[PDB]
Order: C-alpha cells, then sequence, then structure tokens
RNA sequence: AGCGGCACGCGAGCUGGGUUCAGAACGUCGUGAGACAGUUCGGUCUCUAUCCGCCACGGGCGCAGGAGGCUUGAGGGGGGCUC
RNA sequence: ACCGGAGCGCUGUCUCGGCGAGGGACCCGGUGAAAUUGAACUGGCCGUGAAGAUGCGGCCUACCCGUGGCAGGACGAAAAGA
RNA sequence: UCGGGGCUUAAGCCCAGCGCCGAAGCUGCGGGUCUGGGGGAUGACCCCAGGCGGUAGGGGAGCGUUCCCGAUGCCGAUGAAGGCCGACCCGCGAGGGCGGCUGGAGGUAAGGGAAGUGCGAAUGCCGGCAUGAGUAACGAUAAAGAGGGUGAGAAUCCCUCUCGC
RNA sequence: GGUGAAAAGAACCCCGGGAGGGGAGUGAAAUAGAGCCUGAAACCGUGGGCUUACAAGCAGUCACGGCCCCGCAAGGGGUUGU
C-alpha cells in the first residue's frame, strides 16, 4: 500500500527574477508551488515550497509583447471589459505580470488557491528576511 | 360492475387526467381485468390409461408387499372396537395408513371412524386413494371386482 | 386464488432504501430517487475502479520522476535504463523506494545510467 | 429525576406554538414563568398552562423542590388536522387545515 | 395561479434556512423597586402601582 | 435630424389601431352552402414571483487580545454634447 | 349610446411632471389558502451540444441567511394547438 | 481569449533520430459462465482450447407472491404471521438463512399441482402528507371612543355616555 | 369493520375554566385507554455523533486524511476535508 507522508516542513525558496523569461520562469515556480519535485508528492495536501521572487519588475519577455499582448479584466457592468497592455502593467504594480502567470498555471481548485498564497512576489530586491533565503535559479 | 356508463368528465380542457367511467379497471372499486370466471377443470383421460394406473397402483403396492387379500372378517357388524380386535390379530397395528376396500357394509362402518383407515367400496377403486395409503387391504370378493376391470 | 401484493413491494423497496442511506435529502428517502441515484453510483464505481489503477500508475510516476530529477536524470531516461538493464523488477509502484530506502533507488539509478551508453 | 406533562389536541398550529416553546427550553422555572408572563403570542397561554401543570406534577408527585427545577426539555407535536372547505371564486373550492398541537414539557431537578 | 408559479417544491433545507430569522426574542424585563416582581422597562405594572 | 444587432430587443412591462374567431355589408366568384388577403362597421389581453438576473436594505460570522474615532484606495461606477 | 371629417368652448390627453386625501401595499397580534412542484448543493462570458445551457468545456466571478422591490431568463404557469 | 496560462535559435512550421507517457485494446494472476474436445466404467469431478457490448426480438435456467395435495400430519406462548434493525452466512442475481428488538396466534418441509403472481412512470385510480407560506386573504373605505359590569379569559358579551350611517 | 379472555372502561388525589395530563388502580400486556390489535412510508419534531460561512453544485464515486464509535488488540461502522 502506497506511502503517505505526514506533517513536514515547507522549504522556503528565493528566486531572482530579473533576466528570466516570463512564462519560462512561471512554469518552474508553479512546479515548486506544488510538491511535484519532492518524491513524497501528494496531490491533495499542499506541500510545495514557499517560493519568493524579487526584482520581478525586471522580467524579460520576447517578441513585441510589452507593446502588444494585453490583459483583460471584466467588471459585471456593460462595457465593463477593461484592457491593459503588458507595458502599463509593469509601469504600475509589476509583480502582477508574474503572478498572473503563475496563478494561471496552478490547478483551479480550492487547493490551487492555498498554493497561490505560498507564492510571494516582490518588485525587489529585498523582502521579509524571515528564515530561509535559499538562492535558486 | 354496478356503476353508470356516464363519462366521468369531459376529457378536454378540464386539465384532469382522461376517463370514461368508474367501472374501468384502472379505477379503484372498478371491474377486474382478467379475473377468474367459473369453469370446468375436468377432462377425459383415456380409459385405457385409467386402467393401467389402477393396476400399477395395486401392483406397486403388491411389490412392496403391503397388499393383503382377506376374507375372514370375524369382526363383522359395524363396530369399531371389534374391527380393532380383528386388525390387531392381522398385523394392522394402525401404524400404517390402510385403504380398506370391501363390499361388506358393516366392515366399512367399523373401520370408518379410524384416522388411519380409509374405507372404500370396490367400485370406487382409484389410484389416488391407493397411493395416499401405505397398505392395501381388500375383501377377496372385491379383489374379484378389481380383477374384472383389469386382471 | 387472489395474490395480493402484500410484503413483496415494501420489501424490495426497503432494500434499495438501505443501499441509499447517507445520500442527500429526498435522494435517500424516496425509493424512486434512491434507485436512480444508485444506478449512477454503481456505474461510477465500476468506472472509477478501472481508473483507480490508472490513477496510482500516474502518482507513482511523478514520485519516481521527482527522485530521478534530483538524482540527475529524468523519468523517461531512467525507465529506459532500467528496461534495458533487464531490471524489470521495479514495478512503478515499488519505485516507492525513492521515498524510503533511497540508497537502493540510487543503486538503481547507476544501473540505468550504465545501460544508457 | 424528571417530571412530564402533556396537553394534547390543543387547537393551534404546531409551527406557531413551537416558536414559544423554543423560547423557554432549558430555562429555569423562574425566568420561564416570566418569559411567558410577558411574551406577546397566543402560544404563551397554552405553553404556560402545561408548564405550570408540569410543575405541580413535579412537586405533588415526585417530591421535587419547586424553587429548584428547570425545563430539562420540551417540544410540540402535530395532531390530526381539522380540514374545512373554503368557498372560492368562480366556484372553485379548497380545504384549509385548522391544524393542532401536542405540547409536552418535561421538568427536572436542578443539581445535586 | 394566474401567471407566476413556483418552478420547484422548495427543499427541506431551503425552507428552514429561510426561517433562519424567525426565532423570536424573549421579553425584556426589569425588577421594579416596589416589589421583587418583574416588569417591562418604563412601564407601570399592576400588583405594585407607582410613586405618584 | 445616422443605419443595424439584441426572438425583424422588449404584451408573467403597457397598449391592441393593424392582422387572424363567432355578427353585418359592398364588390366579387360560386346553382348552392359558402368563398377572397378585395374592402367595411363591431368584437373579453389572466390581483399573489419559487429559482436565476436586477434595484435597494438588513441578520450571521469572519478579519490570531478587546474596544472608540479618524482614514488609505486595490477594484468598480457616474460624467463626457453642442451652437 | 351607429361609422367618417372639421371647428368653438374646456381641460393633466399631452409638453411634464408636482403636491395632497383616503383604501391597500409595509410592521405587530389573531386566523390562514392557491395554482405549481423529477429531484436540487439552481451565477457571468465565450464556445459547445437535437442548431436558444444554473447542469458540457474553458475562462471570469462569487463569505452564510434573509427583507422590500423590478420583471430579462428558467424556451415561466395555465389549456394532450383552436 | 490559441481549451487557458503562456511560448519567438519556440512550447510555431519542416527534415532526421532516440526514449517516455498512454485505453476497459494486448500481457500477467485469480474467478465466473457457455461451447467444443479429452480422462473419469463412474452420477460427482478434473484437464485443455475457445467464446461472453447490445436496442427490437428469439431461446434457455431460475427467484418470489396466493391457493391445493403432502395434513386426523409437522412447527408454534420456551412466542405463528407481520413489523424494525445488522458490520453476519449462503446465492452470479431475483432471493434464502441467522442474530437482536417488536408482535401476540397462527404457520404449512421435501416433492408436485393451480393462478386475480411481482410496478416507477399510463396529465393512471383511491388515500395520506408535503411545497408555495406564516405568504395572498379575512367579502363593500357608513367610523369610531370611553367609563362601568360579567367572566378562567373580553378591541369583539351586557349597560351608560359621545361620534358616525 | 377490530379495546380485552372478561369493562375489570381508570374511584380518589394533584395542575387545569375545560380539554388534556401526572399519581394511583385494573390487566398477562394500557407502547391494549376507548375509533383503543398489529402500526410499514411519505411527512413533522426533540436529543446526540461527524460536518459546514473564499465557495460554482444530477449531489455521487475513487483515494487519502481527520473526528466519533463498536472488538484492549491486525479490523469494521458513522461523518466529510482535500
Ligand atoms: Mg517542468
Ligand atoms: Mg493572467
Ligand atoms: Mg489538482
Ligand atoms: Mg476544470
Ligand atoms: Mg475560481
Ligand atoms: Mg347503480
Ligand atoms: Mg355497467
Ligand atoms: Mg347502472
Ligand atoms: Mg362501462
Ligand atoms: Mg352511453
Ligand atoms: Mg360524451
Ligand atoms: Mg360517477
Ligand atoms: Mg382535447
Ligand atoms: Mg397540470
Ligand atoms: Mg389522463
Ligand atoms: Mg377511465
Ligand atoms: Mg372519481
Ligand atoms: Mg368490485
Ligand atoms: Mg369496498
Ligand atoms: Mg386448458
Ligand atoms: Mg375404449
Ligand atoms: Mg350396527
Ligand atoms: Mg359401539
Ligand atoms: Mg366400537
Ligand atoms: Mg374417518
Ligand atoms: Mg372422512
Ligand atoms: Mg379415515
Ligand atoms: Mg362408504
Ligand atoms: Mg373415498
Ligand atoms: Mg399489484
Ligand atoms: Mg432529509
Ligand atoms: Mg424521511
Ligand atoms: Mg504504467
Ligand atoms: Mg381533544
Ligand atoms: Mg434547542
Ligand atoms: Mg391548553
Ligand atoms: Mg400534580
Ligand atoms: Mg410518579
Ligand atoms: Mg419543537
Ligand atoms: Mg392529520
Ligand atoms: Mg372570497
Ligand atoms: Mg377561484
Ligand atoms: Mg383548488
Ligand atoms: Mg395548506
Ligand atoms: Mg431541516
Ligand atoms: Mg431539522
Ligand atoms: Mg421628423
Ligand atoms: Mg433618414
Ligand atoms: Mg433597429
Ligand atoms: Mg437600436
Ligand atoms: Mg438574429
Ligand atoms: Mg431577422
Ligand atoms: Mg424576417
Ligand atoms: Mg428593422
Ligand atoms: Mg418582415
Ligand atoms: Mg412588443
Ligand atoms: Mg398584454
Ligand atoms: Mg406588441
Ligand atoms: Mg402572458
Ligand atoms: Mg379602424
Ligand atoms: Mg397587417
Ligand atoms: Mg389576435
Ligand atoms: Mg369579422
Ligand atoms: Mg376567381
Ligand atoms: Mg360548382
Ligand atoms: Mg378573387
Ligand atoms: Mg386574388
Ligand atoms: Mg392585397
Ligand atoms: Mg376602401
Ligand atoms: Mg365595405
Ligand atoms: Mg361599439
Ligand atoms: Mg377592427
Ligand atoms: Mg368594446
Ligand atoms: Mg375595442
Ligand atoms: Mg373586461
Ligand atoms: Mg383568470
Ligand atoms: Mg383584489
Ligand atoms: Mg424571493
Ligand atoms: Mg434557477
Ligand atoms: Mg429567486
Ligand atoms: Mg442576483
Ligand atoms: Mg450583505
Ligand atoms: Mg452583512
Ligand atoms: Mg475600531
Ligand atoms: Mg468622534
Ligand atoms: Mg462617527
Ligand atoms: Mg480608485
Ligand atoms: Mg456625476
Ligand atoms: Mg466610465
Ligand atoms: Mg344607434
Ligand atoms: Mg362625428
Ligand atoms: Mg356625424
Ligand atoms: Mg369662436
Ligand atoms: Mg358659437
Ligand atoms: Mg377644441
Ligand atoms: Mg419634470
Ligand atoms: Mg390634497
Ligand atoms: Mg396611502
Ligand atoms: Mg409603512
Ligand atoms: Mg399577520
Ligand atoms: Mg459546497
Ligand atoms: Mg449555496
Ligand atoms: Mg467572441
Ligand atoms: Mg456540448
Ligand atoms: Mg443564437
Ligand atoms: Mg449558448
Ligand atoms: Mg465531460
Ligand atoms: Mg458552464
Ligand atoms: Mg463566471
Ligand atoms: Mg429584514
Ligand atoms: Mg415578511
Ligand atoms: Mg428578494
Ligand atoms: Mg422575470
Ligand atoms: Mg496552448
Ligand atoms: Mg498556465
Ligand atoms: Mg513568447
Ligand atoms: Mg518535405
Ligand atoms: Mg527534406
Ligand atoms: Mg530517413
Ligand atoms: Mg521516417
Ligand atoms: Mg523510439
Ligand atoms: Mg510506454
Ligand atoms: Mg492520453
Ligand atoms: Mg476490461
Ligand atoms: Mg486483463
Ligand atoms: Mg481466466
Ligand atoms: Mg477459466
Ligand atoms: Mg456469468
Ligand atoms: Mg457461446
Ligand atoms: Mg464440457
Ligand atoms: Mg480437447
Ligand atoms: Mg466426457
Ligand atoms: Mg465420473
Ligand atoms: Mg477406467
Ligand atoms: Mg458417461
Ligand atoms: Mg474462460
Ligand atoms: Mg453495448
Ligand atoms: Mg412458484
Ligand atoms: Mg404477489
Ligand atoms: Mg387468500
Ligand atoms: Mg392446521
Ligand atoms: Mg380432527
Ligand atoms: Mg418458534
Ligand atoms: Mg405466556
Ligand atoms: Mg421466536
Ligand atoms: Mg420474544
Ligand atoms: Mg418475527
Ligand atoms: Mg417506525
Ligand atoms: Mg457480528
Ligand atoms: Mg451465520
Ligand atoms: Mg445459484
Ligand atoms: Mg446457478
Ligand atoms: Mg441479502
Ligand atoms: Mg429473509
Ligand atoms: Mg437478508
Ligand atoms: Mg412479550
Ligand atoms: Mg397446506
Ligand atoms: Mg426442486
Ligand atoms: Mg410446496
Ligand atoms: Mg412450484
Ligand atoms: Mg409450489
Ligand atoms: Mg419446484
Ligand atoms: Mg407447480
Ligand atoms: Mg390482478
Ligand atoms: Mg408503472
Ligand atoms: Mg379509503
Ligand atoms: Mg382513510
Ligand atoms: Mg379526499
Ligand atoms: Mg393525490
Ligand atoms: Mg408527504
Ligand atoms: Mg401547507
Ligand atoms: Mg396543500
Ligand atoms: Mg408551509
Ligand atoms: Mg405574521
Ligand atoms: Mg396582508
Ligand atoms: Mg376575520
Ligand atoms: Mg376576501
Ligand atoms: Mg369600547
Ligand atoms: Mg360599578
Ligand atoms: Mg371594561
Ligand atoms: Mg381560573
Ligand atoms: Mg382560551
Ligand atoms: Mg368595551
Ligand atoms: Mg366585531
Ligand atoms: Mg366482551
Ligand atoms: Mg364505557
Ligand atoms: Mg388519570
Ligand atoms: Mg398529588
Ligand atoms: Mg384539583
Ligand atoms: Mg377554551
Ligand atoms: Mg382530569
Ligand atoms: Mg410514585
Ligand atoms: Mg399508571
Ligand atoms: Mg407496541
Ligand atoms: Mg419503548
Ligand atoms: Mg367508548
Ligand atoms: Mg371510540
Ligand atoms: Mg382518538
Ligand atoms: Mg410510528
Ligand atoms: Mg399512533
Ligand atoms: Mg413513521
Ligand atoms: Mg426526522
Ligand atoms: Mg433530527
Ligand atoms: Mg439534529
Ligand atoms: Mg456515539
Ligand atoms: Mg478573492
Ligand atoms: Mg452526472
Ligand atoms: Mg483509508
Ligand atoms: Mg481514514
Ligand atoms: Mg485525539
Ligand atoms: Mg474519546
Ligand atoms: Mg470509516
Ligand atoms: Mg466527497
Amino acid at each position: 500500500k502506497t506511502y503517505v507522508p505526514k506533517q513536514v516542513e515547507p522549504r522556503w525558496v528565493l528566486i531572482d527574477a530579473e533576466g528570466k523569461t516570463l512564462g519560462r520562469l512561471a512554469t518552474k515556480i508553479a512546479t515548486l508551488l506544488r510538491g511535484k519535485h519532492r518524491p513524497d508528492w501528494t496531490p491533495n495536501v499542499a506541500m510545495g515550497d514557499f517560493v519568493v521572487v524579487v526584482n520581478a519588475d525586471k522580467i524579460r519577455v520576447t517578441g513585441k509583447k510589452l507593446e502588444q499582448k494585453i490583459y483583460t479584466r471584466y467588471s459585471g457592468y456593460p462595457g465593463g471589459l477593461k484592457k491593459i497592455p503588458l507595458e502599463k502593467m509593469l509601469a504600475t504594480h509589476p509583480e502582477r505580470v508574474l503572478e498572473h502567470a503563475v496563478k494561471g498555471m496552478l490547478p483551479k481548485g480550492p487547493l490551487g488557491r492555498r498554493l497561490f498564497k505560498r507564492l510571494k512576489v516582490y518588485a525587489g530586491p529585498d523582502h521579509p528576511h524571515q528564515a530561509q533565503r535559499p538562492e535558486k535559479l | 360492475v354496478a356503476y353508470s356508463g356516464r363519462k366521468i368528465w369531459p376529457q378536454k380542457h378540464t386539465g384532469r387526467a382522461r376517463h370514461g367511467d368508474i367501472g374501468a379497471p384502472i379505477f379503484v372499486g372498478g371491474g377486474v381485468v382478467f379475473g377468474p370466471k367459473p369453469r370446468d377443470y375436468s377432462y377425459t383421460l383415456p380409459k385405457k390409461v385409467r386402467k393401467k394406473g389402477l393396476a400399477m397402483a395395486v401392483a406397486d403396492r403388491a411389490r412392496e408387499g403391503k397388499l393383503l387379500l382377506v376374507e375372514a372378517f370375524a369382526g363383522v357388524n359395524g363396530k369399531t372396537k371389534e374391527f380393532l380386535a380383528w386388525a390387531k390379530e392381522a398385523g394392522l397395528d394402525g401404524s400404517e395408513s390402510v385403504l380398506l376396500v370391501t363390499g361388506n357394509e358393516l366392515v366399512r362402518r367399523a373401520a370408518r371412524n379410524l384416522p388411519w383407515v380409509v374405507t372404500l367400496a370396490p367400485e370406487g377403486l382409484n389410484v389416488y386413494d391407493i397411493v395416499r395409503t401405505e397398505r392395501l387391504v381388500m375383501d377377496l370378493d372385491a379383489w374379484e371386482v378389481f380383477q374384472n376391470r383389469i386382471g | 386464488p387472489r395474490a395480493k401484493t402484500g410484503v413483496v413491494r415494501r420489501r424490495k423497496h426497503k432494500k434499495i432504501l438501505k443501499l441509499a442511506k447517507g445520500y442527500w435529502g429526498l435522494r435517500s428517502k424516496s425509493f424512486r430517487k434512491a434507485r436512480e441515484t444508485l444506478f449512477a453510483a454503481g456505474n461510477y464505481a465500476y468506472a472509477h475502479r478501472k481508473r483507480r489503477k490508472r490513477d496510482f500508475r500516474r502518482l507513482w510516476i511523478v514520485r519516481i520522476n521527482a527522485a530521478c530529477r534530483q538524482h540527475g536524470l529524468n523519468y523517461s531516461t531512467f525507465i529506459h535504463g532500467l528496461k534495458k538493464a533487464g531490471i524489470e523488477v521495479d514495478r512503478k509502484n515499488l519505485a516507492d523506494l525513492a521515498v524510503r530506502e533511497p540508497q537502493v533507488f540510487a543503486e538503481l539509478v547507476e544501473r540505468a545510467k550504465a545501460a544508457q551508453g | 429525576m424528571e417530571a412530564k406533562a402533556i396537553a394534547r389536541y390543543v387547537r393551534i398550529s404546531p409551527r406557531k406554538v413551537r416558536l414559544v416553546v423554543d423560547l423557554i427550553r432549558g430555562k429555569s422555572l423562574e425566568e420561564a414563568r416570566n418569559i411567558l408572563r410577558y411574551t406577546n403570542k397566543r402560544g404563551a397561554y397554552f405553553v404556560a398552562k402545561v408548564l405550570e401543570s408540569a410543575a405541580a406534577n413535579a412537586v405533588n408527585n415526585h417530591d421535587m423542590l419547586e424553587d429548584r427545577l428547570y425545563v430539562k426539555a420540551a417540544y410540540v407535536d402535530e395532531g390530526p388536522a381539522l380540514k374545512r372547505v373554503l368557498p372560492r371564486a368562480r366556484g372553485r373550492a379548497d380545504i384549509i387545515k385548522k391544524r393542532t398541537s401536542h405540547i409536552t414539557v418535561i421538568l427536572g431537578e436542578k443539581h445535586g | 395561479a394566474k401567471h407566476p408559479v413556483p418552478k420547484k417544491k422548495t427543499s427541506k433545507a431551503r425552507r428552514d434556512a429561510r426561517r433562519s430569522h424567525h426565532a423570536l426574542t424573549p421579553p425584556i424585563l426589569v425588577p421594579c423597586p416596589e416589589c421583587k416582581a418583574m416588569k417591562p422597562p418604563h412601564t407601570v405594572c399592576p400588583e405594585c402601582g407607582y410613586y405618584a
């Protein structure tokens, strides 16, 4: 009968964002958010590392993107569809662009959100120097 | 069924179901559908078969060794206690069901009230009664009658 | 001879109703609703029974692949090494060794890296 | 121990009186008499009626101390409804249930 | 009957949930100074009277 | 002094002039009963909203000690005319 | 008390709505129905599907329960299409 | 809005290679049933190979309900039928049995016979009870108020005065 | 259509205007109390165990996990978080 892990401790990680290609980084970030790298992986628990990102304001992204490529929010009201280009996202709160990527990469369930909270993204550098600052690339 | 043929309601725009009259079998108290009518359950079994059976019964009963022709009914005159004595001195301890076939009317009366004995006139010989009973005992004269039909 | 319904209907009903204990609302009180639900349930079980295997095969893979990843190679190549090295042993389930008794998993990694080329 | 008292066939809807009963469940006999003493519902009268009887039974039959007993539990049950025909428009007609209640109140000694 | 009608019998759960806010509150009472008895606040009550 | 979509948006929102019931008539066709997309006058439009949606307003709990007051503005709405 | 056209007088028919009165609606006490109802733990968009989806997919959104209101949807109710 | 996120020497397109994932297909292990073929003299039983999605429909084998023979029988107050409950035993299943509780007077083996014999839907029939809902409504907008009395209890009964129709 | 073998049909006391109950008493049984044998289901309610207020649902099913409960015990029952 297959092994079930018990209450273990979350491994807090720290990733430097600047230079990294947006989507490419998000993918790995997501994987870390779930277990999926720890061989005691369990799909219904929440055991992914606490990823911390810094210098997110400096994420690289190929092609025209920034100019083109737009994020759309929808208010409930008529015409309530807002459209905001990648450019202006970074202009203001930029950690958004990475978050909206990692979030869209997490499973959509009630667990998915638990995990989305373990992801801490900052304009960086610097952040809550709690405990582990295990540089990672 | 004793109801009226009247249509119970219009069957249109009433909004109710759709009906003809209370008599209908989907109605409670209505008439039965394929309920039983009185009838003749009898049929005419081939006489030759009726004979064989009567023989095979007597025969089956004879092979078992439970057949017994008699005659010396000293316990004549209808009286149970007397017949009891006769059967006593005859191996009929009332341990086995006896089909007592005989023409003797008084012998009949005697054995009659006994729970383990079925009396019977010779003309009434039938495979059913034969088979019901364990032992078969019959008057010599009656055995002649049985023989007349088949023997 | 008239044969009323009597016990028969009630009894066949109570049976199903037993099977439905625990279901939401009318779905465990109404015989007609109960049966309907059960119909669905039975079919689900039979199909989840088929899936259950297909489910663990997957779980194992990830756990194996996770251990292979930290051990240098990936699952794809790992299996190949093993499949080539004749070590048909490890049924993807028993590759739970990755979780406990890792030195054995490790031993099994080199066997695969050996069979590679 | 505990003392029961039931008034059956009270000509009033259960759902209605039930509102009053739930108001005094667990309460002490003292605050209870008061809660009904000044509750603004028809159910009060009936629930009070059975509550006071429960008390009498408690003491005159079980040596319980009046000034020491509470509402260990109480509940109201539905009795056979009185169905009546209400003439309606366009000749349509329908039945209206003048429902009915079975009010039970069971008292009990405080502590020991 | 005419025009709007309920599309479905409301469940046991839905009904009672609606009746969430049905529970009535107990009366508010205070002991009057005159007797040890209880009275609704700001109200004269029989079996006591008033100080003029 | 824009055109179009939304069951040529909208009758559990209204109207009911038009069309398309039973009355009547003109023309008209039919021996006829009747008929026509040819016309003409008359002609009953249903008090109660369960769910979703929507406009408003509360109760419950939540916001890692409890409380009084003052606030930040993520997110959303309104407004945008012209001589 | 027939159908068409016009004019005078007069007007909340209207521009264009406002205020007020009473009877209801609303709150409390008493009594207490109905049509309807597969079961319900019943959201939006874009698709999809017997071609008009709360129930399929993807995405977005959404603490739990009600009260007064509106009537777009549940191809709403009613009548086995006239 | 490419299913989404997201992707640019690609996560796009083309050419070549190696490996992996993966369906109820195929393999392994156990079980069932049918058919064919083998020993079993043998009824039993074992061995081997193969078949077993299914609507209309055809065929086969069973389960349960009422009644009859078996009944001048047998079971039954040391508790019949029926009811409620079970995580137990048997059966592929329809069911059968056991145990506990209720019930209080009948029940009917083996083996056979005969049918008013099995219900979820017929806007089915009868009865009970739900939902809408503490909702609409309380039946002419001629109109009420107060004191006193009666009474377990009074806006609603009696009396007096005042008001209105 | 049905109390019970028998009316032995509940004296008397207590709360209550009464109804209806609580004692007592009868009976083998009153969970046989009078529309009373057995008393199924829908339906209504009281108590208790598990559970639920960031969550999108034919209401189940598969897995794991927690709490509660039966065999101290390897097991099983209830519940439902993901
Ligand atoms: Mg990866
Ligand atoms: Mg995004
Ligand atoms: Mg997941
Ligand atoms: Mg999904
Ligand atoms: Mg979501
Ligand atoms: Mg007649
Ligand atoms: Mg007739
Ligand atoms: Mg007649
Ligand atoms: Mg007829
Ligand atoms: Mg006729
Ligand atoms: Mg006719
Ligand atoms: Mg009639
Ligand atoms: Mg018709
Ligand atoms: Mg209808
Ligand atoms: Mg019909
Ligand atoms: Mg009919
Ligand atoms: Mg009728
Ligand atoms: Mg009849
Ligand atoms: Mg009759
Ligand atoms: Mg025949
Ligand atoms: Mg002949
Ligand atoms: Mg004589
Ligand atoms: Mg004599
Ligand atoms: Mg004699
Ligand atoms: Mg005799
Ligand atoms: Mg005789
Ligand atoms: Mg005899
Ligand atoms: Mg004779
Ligand atoms: Mg005879
Ligand atoms: Mg039947
Ligand atoms: Mg329920
Ligand atoms: Mg139920
Ligand atoms: Mg596999
Ligand atoms: Mg009464
Ligand atoms: Mg309570
Ligand atoms: Mg009373
Ligand atoms: Mg008393
Ligand atoms: Mg006592
Ligand atoms: Mg209650
Ligand atoms: Mg009733
Ligand atoms: Mg009326
Ligand atoms: Mg009417
Ligand atoms: Mg009606
Ligand atoms: Mg009603
Ligand atoms: Mg409830
Ligand atoms: Mg409840
Ligand atoms: Mg113009
Ligand atoms: Mg124009
Ligand atoms: Mg237009
Ligand atoms: Mg337009
Ligand atoms: Mg169109
Ligand atoms: Mg068009
Ligand atoms: Mg058109
Ligand atoms: Mg147009
Ligand atoms: Mg047109
Ligand atoms: Mg319109
Ligand atoms: Mg209209
Ligand atoms: Mg119109
Ligand atoms: Mg309409
Ligand atoms: Mg006109
Ligand atoms: Mg027209
Ligand atoms: Mg029309
Ligand atoms: Mg006309
Ligand atoms: Mg012509
Ligand atoms: Mg002609
Ligand atoms: Mg013409
Ligand atoms: Mg023409
Ligand atoms: Mg024309
Ligand atoms: Mg003209
Ligand atoms: Mg004309
Ligand atoms: Mg007119
Ligand atoms: Mg007209
Ligand atoms: Mg008119
Ligand atoms: Mg008109
Ligand atoms: Mg009119
Ligand atoms: Mg109408
Ligand atoms: Mg009205
Ligand atoms: Mg509502
Ligand atoms: Mg809805
Ligand atoms: Mg609603
Ligand atoms: Mg809404
Ligand atoms: Mg709110
Ligand atoms: Mg609030
Ligand atoms: Mg504060
Ligand atoms: Mg201040
Ligand atoms: Mg202030
Ligand atoms: Mg702002
Ligand atoms: Mg403004
Ligand atoms: Mg704006
Ligand atoms: Mg005229
Ligand atoms: Mg004129
Ligand atoms: Mg004129
Ligand atoms: Mg003039
Ligand atoms: Mg003039
Ligand atoms: Mg004028
Ligand atoms: Mg204005
Ligand atoms: Mg005025
Ligand atoms: Mg007003
Ligand atoms: Mg008001
Ligand atoms: Mg009211
Ligand atoms: Mg939920
Ligand atoms: Mg909900
Ligand atoms: Mg589009
Ligand atoms: Mg589809
Ligand atoms: Mg369309
Ligand atoms: Mg659509
Ligand atoms: Mg699907
Ligand atoms: Mg959807
Ligand atoms: Mg949405
Ligand atoms: Mg409110
Ligand atoms: Mg209200
Ligand atoms: Mg509302
Ligand atoms: Mg609407
Ligand atoms: Mg893609
Ligand atoms: Mg993604
Ligand atoms: Mg890219
Ligand atoms: Mg080429
Ligand atoms: Mg080439
Ligand atoms: Mg080649
Ligand atoms: Mg090739
Ligand atoms: Mg290959
Ligand atoms: Mg493979
Ligand atoms: Mg696949
Ligand atoms: Mg398979
Ligand atoms: Mg297989
Ligand atoms: Mg096999
Ligand atoms: Mg086999
Ligand atoms: Mg089979
Ligand atoms: Mg075959
Ligand atoms: Mg064979
Ligand atoms: Mg062979
Ligand atoms: Mg052979
Ligand atoms: Mg053999
Ligand atoms: Mg041999
Ligand atoms: Mg042979
Ligand atoms: Mg086979
Ligand atoms: Mg198939
Ligand atoms: Mg049979
Ligand atoms: Mg039957
Ligand atoms: Mg019978
Ligand atoms: Mg007997
Ligand atoms: Mg006898
Ligand atoms: Mg026995
Ligand atoms: Mg006894
Ligand atoms: Mg027994
Ligand atoms: Mg017993
Ligand atoms: Mg029994
Ligand atoms: Mg029961
Ligand atoms: Mg056991
Ligand atoms: Mg056993
Ligand atoms: Mg079998
Ligand atoms: Mg078999
Ligand atoms: Mg069974
Ligand atoms: Mg059984
Ligand atoms: Mg059983
Ligand atoms: Mg007993
Ligand atoms: Mg029998
Ligand atoms: Mg047999
Ligand atoms: Mg038999
Ligand atoms: Mg048979
Ligand atoms: Mg038989
Ligand atoms: Mg047989
Ligand atoms: Mg037979
Ligand atoms: Mg029949
Ligand atoms: Mg049926
Ligand atoms: Mg009846
Ligand atoms: Mg009845
Ligand atoms: Mg009736
Ligand atoms: Mg009915
Ligand atoms: Mg019901
Ligand atoms: Mg009702
Ligand atoms: Mg009703
Ligand atoms: Mg109700
Ligand atoms: Mg009310
Ligand atoms: Mg009202
Ligand atoms: Mg009234
Ligand atoms: Mg009225
Ligand atoms: Mg007065
Ligand atoms: Mg006086
Ligand atoms: Mg007075
Ligand atoms: Mg009194
Ligand atoms: Mg009274
Ligand atoms: Mg007065
Ligand atoms: Mg009055
Ligand atoms: Mg008698
Ligand atoms: Mg009497
Ligand atoms: Mg008494
Ligand atoms: Mg006493
Ligand atoms: Mg007294
Ligand atoms: Mg009274
Ligand atoms: Mg009394
Ligand atoms: Mg005592
Ligand atoms: Mg007693
Ligand atoms: Mg009992
Ligand atoms: Mg008991
Ligand atoms: Mg009597
Ligand atoms: Mg009576
Ligand atoms: Mg009664
Ligand atoms: Mg009961
Ligand atoms: Mg009862
Ligand atoms: Mg019951
Ligand atoms: Mg219940
Ligand atoms: Mg309960
Ligand atoms: Mg409960
Ligand atoms: Mg417990
Ligand atoms: Mg949120
Ligand atoms: Mg489904
Ligand atoms: Mg488990
Ligand atoms: Mg567990
Ligand atoms: Mg613990
Ligand atoms: Mg414990
Ligand atoms: Mg369990
Ligand atoms: Mg679940």
